[PDB]
C-alpha cells in the first residue's frame, strides 16, 4: 500500500514549498490522482485479503473505506478555499498538512495488520482533528469542543489498550490474520466480560452509541466545515472498522451483552431521530442524524450476521457520501447567512436553483430512495435483525418514518416557502461549492449501479 | 652456651617439619556450590528481528 502512503506522505513536501497561490490547485489536482491510484484497490479475491506486506494488508472491507477516505480529500480542500481565503499563506499550508496527516493516518489505520498496530494510527487521528476542530474554529464553545471529543474518544481508548497488550501475552501475537485463524472461543468468565468490554467501548464511544455520543453534537455543528465531513464520513465508521475486527475473538459473548448496548441503541435511534426532528439549528440536524444513521450500524455489527455485515458495510459507504453533503450543504448556507439557524433563511428554492436540488436527493438519499446504497444497507440489517427478533420491525422501522419526518423539514425550512426580504447578500451560487457537490452524488448514483464492491468480505 | 638473638632474629619466619596431616578443611567448609549453567555457543542474528508488536526488522 505504499503505493499509496509514499505519495500521501510526499505531498507535505509539494504542498509545503509551492508557490502563495497554487497550493489549493496542486493539492486538489494530486490527491484527485491519489484517489484514482486508490481507485485499483477495489480488487478483492473470493476470500483472501490482499497481502502486500508484513504489517500492510487489505480486502473488501478496507478498500471501500479507503476509497473514502481518499476520495474525499479533495472535497474538504475545495471546501475549505471558501473560507479559507482570509489567512496567511503559512498557516493555509499548516491547514492542508493536517488534512493530509488526517488522510495518511486513515489510510495506514485500515490497512493496518496487527490490532496494535491499527490502535496507534486510529487514536492518532484525533491530533490532526484536534488542531483543526479547535484553532480553525468559529465560536468561542469550540475549546469546549475539542476537549469533549478529546477525552470522550480517549475514556475508551485506553482500556483497549490495556486488553490489546493482554492479548500479546496470552495469544501470543495481535495480528488479525492469526488471531481470527486461531481464534478460540472466550470462556463466560467473570474476567472475560471486561476482557470483552475493553475491546467494545473504545468503539463505541466514537460510532457514537446512544448515551456516549454527546460529544458528537458538540463537535461536528462546530468545527470548521472541512473537520466536519472527515469526522462524519469516516472518523465514526473507525469504530466500524475495528468492531468488525475485533469481533473475530470475542465468541461466543456477544450473545448475552450486546443486550444492554442493543436495546440501548435500539431506543437510540428512534430517540435521537426525534431530537433531529426538533432542532434550532441546520447543522445540528446532520449531526443528530448522523448518530441516528449510525445506531442502526451498531446493531448490524453486533447482531454478528453476514447479512448484517453487508449492510452495515454499505450503510457506512453511503452515510459517510451523504453525511459529508448535507454538512457541506450547510456551510454553503452558513457562509452567506452567517448563521445556522434553521428558520432563519426558509424558501430559497426561488432564489437556488441547483441548491434545492441538491438539497432534494441529498436529503432523499437521506430518507434513502430504493435502490440507493442506503437503503441496500438499511434493509439489510432489516432481514437480519428480524431473522433475530420478530418484534424489532416497529421500532427502527418507526425510527426511518421519523427519520422521513425530518428529512424534509429542513426541505421545507430551507428552500419551501417565501424568501426573507431584508437578506439581499444572497449572490450567485458558486461554481466551486456547487460542483462540490456534484462531485459528492454521482459516486453515489455510479456505485448505485454496481454496488457489489461495498457489500465487504462477507459478499 | 647461649648467644642472644641479634636485632630482628626473633622476628624471622621460621619452618618446621611437623608431622600431622594438613587439614583439608580447616573451616569446616559445606560443599560448594554447583556453578550456574555456562554461557557458550556461538550467536546469529534474531530470529525475525525485534518480535515486538510490528516491528518485523
Amino acid at each position: 500500500m505504499l503505493k499509496i502512503i509514499i505519495p500521501t506522505t510526499m505531498l507535505l513536501p509539494m504542498t509545503w514549498m509551492s508557490k502563495h497561490n497554487m497550493i489549493w490547485i496542486n493539492a486538489t489536482v494530486h490527491s484527485l490522482l491519489i484517489s484514482l491510484i486508490s481507485l485499483s484497490l477495489l480488487n478483492q479475491l473470493g476470500e483472501n485479503s490482499l497481502n502486500f506486506s508484513l504489517t500492510f494488508f487489505s480486502d473488501s472491507l478496507s478498500a471501500p473505506l479507503l476509497v473514502l477516505t481518499t476520495w474525499l480529500l479533495p472535497l474538504m480542500l475545495m471546501a475549505s478555499q471558501s473560507h479559507l481565503s482570509k489567512e496567511t499563506t503559512t498557516r493555509k499550508k499548516l491547514y492542508i498538512t493536517m488534512l493530509i496527516l488526517l488522510q495518511l493516518f486513515l489510510i495506514m489505520t485500515f490497512t493496518a495488520t496487527e490490532l496494535i498496530l491499527f490502535y496507534i494510527l486510529f487514536e492518532a487521528t484525533l491530533v490532526p482533528t484536534l488542531i483543526i476542530i479547535t484553532r480553525w474554529g468559529n465560536q468561542t464553545e469550540r475549546l469546549n469542543a475539542g476537549l469533549y471529543f478529546l477525552f470522550y474518544t480517549l475514556a475508551g481508548s485506553l482500556p483497549l489498550l490495556v486488553a490489546l497488550v493482554y492479548i500479546q501475552n496470552t495469544t501470543g501475537s495481535l495480528n488479525f490474520l492469526i488471531i481470527h485463524y486461531w481464534s478460540h472461543p472466550l470462556s463466560n468468565s467473570w474476567s472475560n466480560i471486561f476482557m470483552w468490554l475493553a475491546c467494545i467501548m473504545a468503539f463505541m464511544v466514537k460510532m457514537p452509541l446512544y448515551g456516549l455520543h454527546l460529544w458528537l453534537p458538540k463537535a461536528h455543528v462546530e468545527a470548521p466545515i472541512a473537520g466536519s465531513m472527515v469526522l462524519a464520513a469516516v472518523l465514526l465508521k473507525l469504530g466500524g472498522y475495528g468492531m468488525m475486527r475485533i469481533t473475530t475473538i470475542l465468541n461466543p459473548l456477544t450473545n448475552y451483552m450486546a443486550y444492554p448496548f442493543l436495546m440501548l441503541s435500539m431506543w437510540g435511534m428512534i430517540m435521537t431521530s426525534s431530537i433531529c426532528l426538533r432542532q434550532t439549528d441546520l447543522k445540528s440536524l446532520i449531526a443528530y442524524s448522523s448518530v441516528s444513521h449510525m445506531a442502526l450500524v451498531i446493531v448490524a455489527i453486533m447482531i454478528q450476521t453476514p447479512w448484517s455485515f453487508m449492510g452495515a458495510t454499505a450503510l457506512m459507504i453511503a452515510h459517510g457520501l451523504t453525511s459529508s453533503m448535507l454538512f457541506c450543504l450547510a456551510n454553503t448556507n452558513y457562509e452567506r447567512v452567517h448563521s445556522r439557524t434553521m428558520i432563519l433563511a426558509r424558501g430559497l428554492q426561488t432564489l437556488l436553483p441547483l441548491m434545492a436540488t441538491w438539497w432534494l436527493m441529498a436529503s432523499l438519499t437521506n430518507l434513502a430512495l430504493p435502490p440507493s446504497i442506503n437503503l441496500i444497507g438499511e434493509l439489510f440489517i432489516i432481514t437480519a435483525s428480524f431473522s433475530w427478533s420478530n418484534i424489532t420491525i416497529i421500532l427502527m422501522g418507526m425510527n426511518m418514518m421519523i427519520t422521513a419526518l425530518y428529512s424534509l423539514y429542513m426541505l421545507i425550512t430551507t428552500q419551501r416557502g417565501k424568501y426573507t426580504h431584508h437578506i439581499n447578500n444572497i449572490k450567485a451560487s458558486f461554481t466551486r461549492e456547487n460542483a462540490l457537490m456534484a462531485l459528492h452524488i454521482l459516486p453515489l448514483l455510479l456505485l448505485t449501479l454496481n454496488p457489489k464492491m461495498i457489500l465487504g468480505p462477507l459478499y | 652456651g647461649w648467644v642472644r638473638p641479634d636485632l630482628g632474629e626473633l622476628s624471622k619466619v621460621t619452618k618446621v617439619k611437623t608431622d600431622r596431616p594438613l587439614p583439608e578443611n580447616p573451616y569446616h567448609s559445606r560443599a560448594r556450590p554447583e556453578p550456574n549453567p555456562e554461557a557458550e555457543g556461538d550467536l546469529k542474528p534474531a530470529k525475525h528481528g525485534s518480535r515486538l508488536f510490528f516491528w518485523t526488522m
